[PDB]
């Protein structure tokens, strides 16, 4: 039974299950990674060892963090629970290909810490740039596992990708328009758009690095009449992309939550929020060189690049006023969910203004490759992505697991996670203003005071991801069963109880014209 | 939302030992690794 | 003459064909110039320009393969 | 239930198939860096297994079981429109890295496209019986597919028949062409380009010539109805895929790149 | 305008026979608004809670007056003062009278 | 029609496969090889290959694919 | 019924202030951290050739 | 260079850099804005007792969420591309200077004349002389004439890195096989540094760039000396 | 298959020391393996 | 050949509680042995191949 | 008896008042920061190179022992 | 020019179960968005099941983004709880 | 009233200050007094007494708005608890410091730093804004 149920699953609520349980433990990985980090950085000098050992760990800390942390969480986690409740559909469109989306991860992180264990490690930075990844300057097996690692991810999430949109598409009840369905549900779909549009230009770009080092072809090698910028404009096509897939599903959240906990039977201005939604992902495909503004491009094309990468703040925008509009006139219940709401909304803004700064190509030339990008992608990340992943969760859990959480257990979180980041990564823009580079294991003198407060923060937020592991096991220790869920009738996942039978919508809903 | 009481209530001394073994359960492996850094 | 100067040809951040065309540039016009006895003064502007821009071991590794006979340009 | 979907049994080849992701990735690093091609094997022959049993239980489901009704054709047509576009995106990477290379030829190259010692092959000789055996084969599967429409058994099978039979000469042509090419993968950026982005469009055409042999076996077996066929019709889907990435090949890297 | 929908509301509770949950449903739907309720309008639905012997529902509709004006507190006791002859010909006590402000 | 996409695939597709095939049959025949230049941009040769002796394409030819020393 | 917080919030919130602040200033100063300031204001300049 | 607890940029020493210096001021001064803009409304929507929960109408609110977040991107736009623009202005250098990344050390070719090229390494730590900084004293520095227009060509002869010089506003990256171009022009003479600026390896925090800029006439005697 | 709290997941909640130990197990050893990571990569 | 569908449908529709992967009889438990052996077997070598990977 | 106080609006009425004081204290701020940080900067730049002498400040730098090429 | 089987002839299970139903002019397996009647006490929406309850959503004004969903159970009609739209279970 | 997980799918009750008159009674079963009292409710409520009026109230309705509304203590124990955890967090960086961290780099000893401060006056670092406009070169002290 345990084998057929866990290991065999043809149910989204399980599966989203085991993404959660497979993005938790990834989490740890990556808060290690993290902590490692800061411990080299938070006194001047050599702790661990020379920039091979400290990049090893720099890398792994995304790879872990992106591919295994956020991205499973969001969509293998809180899609395969949430998607198919919220439109009444009975399970995804391939039942049996989702399992495989998941069983793809396990083996996909065991090739990641394998590229660790073997040789040097892959101390290349998460994008992976030859030709310091390739065979002369990484030789052996690191980079190999590393790119088989993404070609693992990668085909996880674009089978994935496939079944969110048929699901989506195809399974609503037939009375039920695109435009009747949830915010979150858009959200999913558009995302996975996103996948299956870039992933495979990545998986282009990385099986090419693989030929380079292993099959003697030259496509980044000079030497053959090849350029290591194609391999930057292949992963950025990528990796542009990547970061909105990052950051929707989170503002889909934002938008559930904040309406739930302002008391309102909708957000405030959906088309709107549809609309901005595409817009973003849309544009989101055309800025990618916005990460190369020092490479040695034409300026016609430096000027166009700043310009559409600006041109994102406007939809983005919309979403931002329309949240704050579905506060407006509240019947405001503080709860941890919303707390974590409440900081998405003006933490992303932060960030996203700073990649705004960013975006400027003239300015961006003395900001590149310093912590200033570092305190941006951070702020929207660590306190963007990962504020809505906390306030989904907490919403949530008790949906997933018929109990409840400590709720003065819960903002005691918040307020610990707060004060860690922020003391984590506001001083960082302090650092990359003044010159420090990214990816340094050591750093000029002046430097200290803001590395050691920075690395400060981050053992205020080992504090919190320690706590939250506790917060988990007193709701499982003290099994306190829901019983009322209020607004049932704008949030469809709560009405078949806490938690929901393994089958649902066996019957479906009944929508008229 | 509201809910039942616990059915298995955890008292202020069980939490303490549940978030002790929690907070333990990172910092000693951790802890051990990096008092021998110098030794690695 | 201080340095090579401004060629519209090559308006952008990437000058590596700059470099390319003034070595092939000097080395057309040293070999047309040492057929016929000519003199190779007349070939100096580019020599003078190339050797401004080019990396010395491009230049190097340029003069190492008209040597071996593997030069890939057409001089 | 009273919906129309399709609520799978519980299944061991989604795990089955990821180990076999497992087992072929750490084969190919083993191959590449430890001198051994056993775990690779292994892989391969464990991914073969994970295949046929799953597109073999998928059609019991179907064919034996009545599980698609028209609400899971559907869902199977866009699940096989959305898997051709991931497969545009990936070839598009390809010709993304050829225009790249060839648009801008490196001092490396000679400053040339085709670089200096590249003797390129006669766009008008295999190239193009290799454009009018894939421009038949999309006629043929043409024919085949209103025959299946008309009731036409003979018909149809004749016709899947030529159009596999035109596959497999590509395939064959394809292989003699790498055989007699006096560049290689080696060549530089290309070579490297030119085996790559045709190397990955034929395993496309020997996978989608593996659709059309599972088609011809089902279809001898009296599985599609005139009205039901939808592995025929995403195979065709898939073939007239092969037949596009081939044309953009032939027009890009071959002709206008010689 | 503002008298057309005081005249909208204090029609849907005057209506005679009212239900119960016409009645929620006007109260729910009604605190919805930017808007104290007008007197005119609570006068209607406390005359519908007496025709639905309801006492309880007719306490608490005072209750979500003083509610709907929020830091305003001069709103709550105009409104009390403006029902008081409805209160005293129905026997309505305020929730104050019950000590339910507590 | 399925009759009409027979008479394309009879009258036109096969036809022209007949054709290409004449034109290709008419155009075979080995072409001279082209003196050895150890040209540094061809012959790569950044890791041995993981068959044969490492220093052999897949397909390797030894009428047309010399080696980074020369044909065989 | 008093909850949790009427008993003990007042103690909560004293002990753990007191605790944080003494903590933190005996980290911050006692220990040999170098926050290494500016020297504006701070420091007497020294020949050093 | 950086000196301690700073919050902003290094002070300019190129006219470009000060260009940068007023362009970041307005821009920060907008992101302040619209930062304190955001926190301040959410304050507000979250400090009253007053509810609307009824469904409320968007497109006109929608006009002003759109063309005022328009304008202020063109308000950043027009200045930013300004200085892109001049940034790329035809100047008419003096002087060409070549830099080649390494694993991990410069290497510098000024070839206008004379074949003079040396390597540039770091300083160790425990051989810097006292007063002299950590990570970024090198043994041969880049020296150039102030006051005058420098062409820099950047490349490198193995793994990407890149050459940068904040106080001059310069980051342009080194790829083998690419000649790369900025232009460097020092309103003053000094010291300027800056350190590798693309992940490179086991010693990339450790390959930084020092300019030593002089007068011409002190330029042309070291360079003399240095054949 | 059991449903309800406590039954739709993968791991046992019916005793919570267990379940402290189990989860103990699971989130430590991935907040550990970063470290005994580095410690493998040192000692070569 | 003549069509024999009725009677696959007949055998995979038994009311017999067997999933569809087993269905088919005897040789489908063998093949799903088969399978699964040579899965976790190769898990298992690969994860002995990363072990001996990890050192020099 | 009590005076009829304002019933409808309160919270658009509360809205409109704060909006306008948040515009207010914007263009406020944007006054200070132009004085306290841009014009400051401009100014300091300007008065450094009003009268500035690169060759006295070489001169300086020089006798300091601080080049390795004077 | 024959030998293809119709799904007459062939289609089995659910798909053959959908066919038949279609062919009658009836949606047991609820393919069909229903068509809303004036939704009065007199005149309610008729929602049928196999069990004692449905779940229904009311798209309560053409084009409204907002779906109000609510359980329906066997006896007296019910009311959307947004628009007052009468629902009354048909088991 | 017991609410029981079985119930899911009926209408519940709720206090919120939002939802005044909830979908059902606080109270659906009554004794022989209450169901008396339901009676004399259909008489002039002038003559309920006060406890019945209070009584009929708490038949419909839990907590009253003053009650649902009331504030809590809660904000102590979470700022506290916040604090002791944040406390908690230096113990973590005193053992670091302690156990982990060696000594600093020698250019950080009180000397090398009057030394190199020295030297960044003598090259003018920042001397715009940032480091040597804070110097006064006429009068060799900090302004
Ligand atoms: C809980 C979390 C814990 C906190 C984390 C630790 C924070 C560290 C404390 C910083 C204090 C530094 C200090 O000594 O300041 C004294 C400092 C001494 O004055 P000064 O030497 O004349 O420096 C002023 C510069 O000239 C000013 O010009 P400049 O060229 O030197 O520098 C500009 C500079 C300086 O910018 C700042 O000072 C940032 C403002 C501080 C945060 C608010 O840096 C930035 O651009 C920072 C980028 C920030 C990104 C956008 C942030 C959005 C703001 C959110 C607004 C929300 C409403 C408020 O005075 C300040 O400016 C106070 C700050
Ligand atoms: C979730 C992740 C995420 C998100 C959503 C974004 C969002 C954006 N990012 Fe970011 N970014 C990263 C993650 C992210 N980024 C990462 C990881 C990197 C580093 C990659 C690497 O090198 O490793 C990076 C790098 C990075 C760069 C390259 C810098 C460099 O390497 O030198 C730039 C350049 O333009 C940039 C810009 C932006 C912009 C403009 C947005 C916009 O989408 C932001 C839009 C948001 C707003 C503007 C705020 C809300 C708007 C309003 C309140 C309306 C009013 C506002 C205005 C009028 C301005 N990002
Ligand atoms: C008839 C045409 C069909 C050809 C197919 C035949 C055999 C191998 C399969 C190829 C699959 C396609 C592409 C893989 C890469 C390279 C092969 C390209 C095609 C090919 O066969 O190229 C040959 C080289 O093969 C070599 O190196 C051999 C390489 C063998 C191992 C390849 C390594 C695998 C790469 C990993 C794939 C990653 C994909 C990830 C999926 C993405 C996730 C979404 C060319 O021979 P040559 O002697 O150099 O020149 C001819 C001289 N007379
Ligand atoms: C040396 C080569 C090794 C490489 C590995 C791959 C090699 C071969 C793979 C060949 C693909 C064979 C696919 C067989 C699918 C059979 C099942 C099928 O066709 O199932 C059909 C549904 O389609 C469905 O699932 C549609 C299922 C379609 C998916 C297939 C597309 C190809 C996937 C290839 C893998 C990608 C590799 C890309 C490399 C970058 C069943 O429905 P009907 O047909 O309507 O029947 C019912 C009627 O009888 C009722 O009257
Ligand atoms: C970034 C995450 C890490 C955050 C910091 C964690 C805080 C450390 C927690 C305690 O860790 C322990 O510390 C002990 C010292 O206090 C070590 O004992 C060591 O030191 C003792 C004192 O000398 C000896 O008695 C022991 O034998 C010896 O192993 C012990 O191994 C280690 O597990
Ligand atoms: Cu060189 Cu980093
Ligand atoms: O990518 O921002
Ligand atoms: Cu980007
Ligand atoms: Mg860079
Ligand atoms: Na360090
Ligand atoms: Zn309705």
């Amino acid at each position: 039974m345990f084998i057929n149920r866990w290991l065999f699953s043809t149910n989204h609520k399980d599966i989203g299950t085991l993404y959660l349980l497979f993005g938790a433990w990834a989490g740890m990985v990556g808060t290690a990674l993290s902590l490692l980090i800061r411990a080299e950085l938070g006194q001047p000098g050599t702790l661990l060892g020379d920039d091979q050992i400290y990049n090893v760990v720099v890398t792994a800390h995304a790879f872990v963090m992106i591919f295994f942390m956020v991205m499973p969480i969001m969509i293998g986690g809180f899609g395969n629970w949430l998607v198919p409740l919220m439109i009444g559909a009975p399970d995804m469109a391939f039942p049996r290909m989702n399992n495989m989306s998941f069983w793809l991860l396990p083996p996909s992180f065991l090739l990641l810490l394998a590229s660790s264990m073997v040789e040097a490690g892959a101390g290349t930075g998460w994008t992976v740039y030859p030709p310091l990844a390739g065979n002369l300057a990484h030789a052996g097996a690191s980079v190999d596992l590393t790119i088989f690692s993404l070609h693992l991810a990668g085909v996880s999430s674009i089978l994935g990708a496939i079944n969110f949109i048929t699901t989506i598409i195809n399974m609503k009840p037939p009375a039920m328009s695109q435009y009747q369905t949830p915010l979150f549900v858009w959200s999913v779909m558009i995302t996975a758009v996103l996948l299956l549009l870039s992933l495979p230009v990545l998986a282009a770009g990385i099986t090419m690095l693989l030929t380079d080092r292993n099959l003697n072809t030259t496509f980044f090698d000079p030497a053959g009449g090849g350029d290591p910028i194609l391999y930057q404009h292949l992963f950025w096509f990528f990796g542009h992309p990547e970061v909105y897939i990052l950051i929707l599903p989170g503002f889909g959240m934002i938008s559930h939550i904040v309406t739930y906990y302002s008391g309102k039977k909708e957000p405030f201005g959906y088309m709107g929020m549809v609309w901005a939604m595409m817009s973003i992902g849309f544009l989101g495909f055309i800025v990618w060189a916005h990460h190369m503004f020092t490479v040695g491009m034409d300026v016609d094309t430096r000027a166009y690049f700043t310009s559409a990468t600006m041109i994102i703040a406007i939809p983005t925008g919309v979403k931002v006023f329309s949240w704050l509009a579905t506060l407006h006139g509240g019947n405001i219940k503080w709860s941890p969910a919303m707390m974590w709401a409440l900081g998405f909304i003006f933490l992303f803004t932060v960030g996203g203004l700073t990649g705004i700064v960013l975006a400027n190509s003239s300015l961006d030339i003395v900001l590149h490759d310093t912590y200033y990008v570092v305190a941006h992608f951070h702020y929207v990340l660590s306190m963007g992505a990962v504020f809505a992943i906390m306030g989904g969760f907490v919403h949530w859990f008790p949906l997933f697991s018929g109990y409840t959480l400590n709720d003065t257990w819960a903002k005691i979180h918040f307020a610990i996670m707060f004060v860690g980041v922020n003391m984590t990564f506001f001083p960082q823009h302090f650092l990359g203003l003044s010159g420090m580079p990214r990816r340094y294991s050591d750093y000029p003198d002046a430097y200290t005071m803001w590395n050691t407060i920075s690395s400060m923060g981050s053992f205020i937020s080992l504090t919190a991801v320690m706590l939250m592991v506790f917060i988990i096991w007193e709701a499982f220790a003290s099994k306190r069963e829901v019983l009322t869920v209020d607004l049932t009738t704008t949030n469809l996942e709560w009405l078949n109880g806490c938690p929901p039978p393994y089958h649902t919508f066996e019957e479906p809903t009944y929508v008229n014209l | 939302i509201t809910a039942k009481p616990a059915k298995t209530p955890t008292s202020p001394k069980e939490q303490a030992i549940g978030l002790s073994v929690t907070f333990l359960s990172f910092l000693l492996p951790a802890g051990w690794v990096l008092y021998h850094l110098d030794n690695y | 003459y201080q340095t090579a100067p401004f060629d519209s040809r090559f308006p952008n951040q990437n000058q590596t064909r700059n470099c390319w065309q003034n070595y092939l540039d000097f080395h057309r016009c040293e070999k047309a110039m040492t057929a016929k006895g000519g003199d190779v003064s007349v070939c100096e502007w580019y020599r003078r320009v190339y050797k401004s821009l080019c990396p010395i071991s491009w230049v190097s590794t340029w003069d190492d393969r008209r040597a071996e006979g593997t030069f890939p340009g057409k001089i | 239930q009273t919906h129309a979907y399709h609520m799978v049994n519980p299944s061991p080849w989604p795990l089955t198939g990821a180990l076999s992701a497992l087992l072929m990735t750490s084969g190919l690093t083993m191959w590449f860096h430890f001198n051994s091609m056993t775990l690779l094997m292994i892989g391969l022959t464990t991914n073969m297994l994970t295949m046929y049993q799953w597109w073999r239980d998928v059609i019991r489901e179907s064919t034996f079981q009545g599980h698609h009704t028209p609400a899971v054709q559907k869902g199977l047509r866009y699940g096989m429109i959305l898997f051709i576009i991931s497969e545009v995106l990936f070839f598009t990477g390809f010709f993304w890295a050829f225009y790249h290379s060839s648009l801008a030829p490196t001092p490396e190259l000679g400053g040339c496209w085709p670089p200096t010692g590249i003797h390129p092959l006669n766009p008008l000789e295999v190239p193009l019986l290799n454009t009018s055996v894939l421009l038949a084969s999309g006629v043929s599967i043409t024919w085949a597919h209103h025959s299946l429409m008309e009731g036409d058994r003979k018909h149809m099978l004749q016709a899947l028949f030529i159009t596999i039979t035109l596959g497999v000469y590509f395939t064959l042509l394809q292989a003699s062409e790498y055989y007699e090419a006096p560049f290689t993968i080696s060549d530089g950026v290309y070579g490297s380009t030119f085996f790559v982005a045709t190397g990955f469009h034929g395993l496309h055409v020997i996978i989608g010539s593996t659709f059309l042999i599972v088609c011809f076996f089902r279809q001898l077996k009296f599985h599609f109805t005139s009205n039901h066929h939808f592995g025929f019709e995403a195979a065709a889907w898939y073939w007239h895929f092969v037949d596009v990435v081939w044309l953009f090949l032939y027009v890009s890297i071959y002709w206008w790149g010689s | 305008t503002d008298e057309e929908f005081d005249a909208r509301w204090v029609t849907y509770f005057n209506k005679p026979d009212i239900d119960a949950w016409e009645l929620r449903k006007g109260m729910n739907t009604l605190v919805g608004y930017d808007l104290v309720p007008e007197p005119k309008i609570i006068d209607a639905a406390l005359r519908a809670c007496r025709r639905l012997n309801d006492f309880a529902s007719a306490v608490r509709i005072l209750e979500v007056v003083k509610d709907k004006a929020g830091p305003h507190k001069e709103i709550y006791p105009y409104v009390i003062q403006e029902l008081r002859p409805t209160l005293n010909e129905l026997g309505i006590s305020t929730p104050e009278e019950l000590g339910l402000d507590k | 029609g399925a009759r009409t996409w027979r008479f394309l695939t009879f009258g036109l597709a096969l036809p022209s496969v007949a054709l290409c095939t004449l034109n290709s049959w008419l155009h075979s025949g080995h072409r001279e090889r082209p003196a050895f230049i150890p040209y540094h941009h061809l012959r790569i040769r950044t890791k041995p290959f993981s068959w044969g002796d490492g220093n052999h394409t897949f397909f390797h030819n030894p009428r047309v694919n010399p080696l980074p020393t020369g044909y065989e | 019924a008093p909850d949790f917080h009427d008993k003990y919030g007042n103690a909560v919130l004293a002990s753990g202030a007191t605790f944080c602040v003494a903590v933190w200033v005996y980290m911050a100063t006692q220990i040999g951290i170098e926050w290494n300031p500016s020297p504006v204001g701070r420091v007497t300049p020294k020949e050093w050739r | 260079m950086a000196y301690p607890m700073q919050l902003g940029f290094q002070d300019a020493t190129s006219p470009i850099m000060e260009e940068l210096l007023h362009f970041h001021d307005h821009t920060l001064m907008i992101v302040f804005l619209i930062s304190s803009l955001v926190l301040y409304i959410i304050s507000l929507m979250l400090t009253t007792k007053l509810t609307h929960t009824s469904t409320m109408d968007a497109q006109e609110v929608e006009t002003i969420w759109t063309i005022l977040p328009a304008i202020i991107l063109i308000l950043i736009a027009l200045p930013s591309l300004r200085i892109l623009y001049m940034m790329d202005e035809i100047n008419n250098p003096s002087l060409t200077v070549k830099t080649m990344g390494h694993q991990w050390y410069w290497s510098y070719e000024y070839t206008d004349y004379e074949d003079l090229s040396f390597d540039s390494y770091m300083i160790p730590t425990s051989e810097l002389k006292p007063g002299e900084l950590r990570l970024l004293e090198v043994d041969n520095r880049v020296v150039l004439p102030m006051e005058m227009t420098i062409r820099m060509l950047v490349s490198s002869e193995d793994v990407l890195h890149s050459w940068a010089v904040p106080s001059l506003g310069l980051k342009t990256d080194a790829i083998p096989g690419r000649l790369n171009q900025t232009t460097l022009m020092s309103s003053r003479p000094g010291l300027y540094y800056g350190q590798c600026s693309e992940i490179c390896g086991s010693n990339h925090s450790f390959m930084p760039i020092v300019l030593e800029l002089v007068p011409l006439k002190y330029f042309e005697k070291w360079s003399a000396s240095m054949l | 298959y059991e449903e309800g709290p406590g039954k739709n997941i993968p791991f046992s909640v019916e005793n919570k020391w267990r379940l402290l130990a189990m989860m103990t197990l699971f989130f430590g050893s991935g907040f550990a393996a970063p470290f005994f990571i580095v410690r493998h990569q040192l000692l070569k | 050949f003549e069509n024999r569908v009725a009677e696959k449908q007949k055998l995979f529709q038994e009311d017999n509680g067997l999933p569809v992967h087993l269905k088919g009889g005897a040789t489908d438990n063998i093949l799903y042995r088969v399978t699964m052996t040579l899965c976790l077997g190769g898990t298992l070598y690969s994860l002995y191949c990363l072990g001996w990977a990890s050192f020099p | 008896a009590l005076a009829k106080p304002q019933m409808r609006g309160l919270l658009a009425r509360r809205l409109r008042f704060h909006i306008v004081g948040a515009f207010m204290v914007s263009l406020g701020f944007a006054t200070f920061y132009k004085f306290a940080v841009a014009e400051k900067r401009k100014k300091a730049y300007a008065d450094f190179y009003r009268n500035y002498d690169s060759m006295k400040d070489f001169e300086e730098m020089r006798k300091a022992g601080i080049f390795q090429s004077a | 020019g024959g030998g293809v089987p119709t799904d007459e002839e062939q289609a089995t299970g659910l798909e053959r179960e959908v066919m038949l139903a279609a062919r009658k002019g009836q949606d047991p397996y609820n393919i069909l968005a229903p068509k809303a009647t004036s939704g009065t006490k007199e005149d309610p929406n008729l929602v049928p099941s196999i069990t004692n309850k449905r779940i229904v959503g009311c798209i309560c004004e053409e084009d409204n983004s907002t779906v109000i969903w609510f359980w329906l159970h066997k006896g007296e009609a019910q009311r959307c709880p947004s628009c007052g739209t009468h629902y009354k279970l048909v088991p | 009233s017991v609410v029981k997980s079985e119930d899911y799918a009926l209408p519940s009750y709720v206090d919120r200050r939002d939802y005044p008159l909830p979908d059902v009674a606080h109270v659906k079963n009554l004794s022989a007094s209450q169901k008396a009292l339901k009676e004399k409710e259909k008489a002039s409520w002038s003559s309920l007494s006060i406890d019945e009026k209070v009584e009929l109230y708490r038949l419909k309705f839990k907590e009253s708005f003053a009650e649902m509304n009331r504030s809590t203590n809660e904000w102590k124990t979470v700022v506290g608890a916040a604090m002791f955890f944040i406390g908690f967090t230096a113990l973590l960086l005193i053992w670091e410091k302690h156990y982990v961290y060696g000594p600093i780099p020698h250019t950080f000893e009180e000397e090398w730093v009057a030394k190199q401060t020295k030297r960044m006056l003598d090259m003018k670092v920042a001397p715009i804004q940032g480091f040597s406009a804070k110097w006064d070169y006429d009068k060799n002290e900090w302004k």
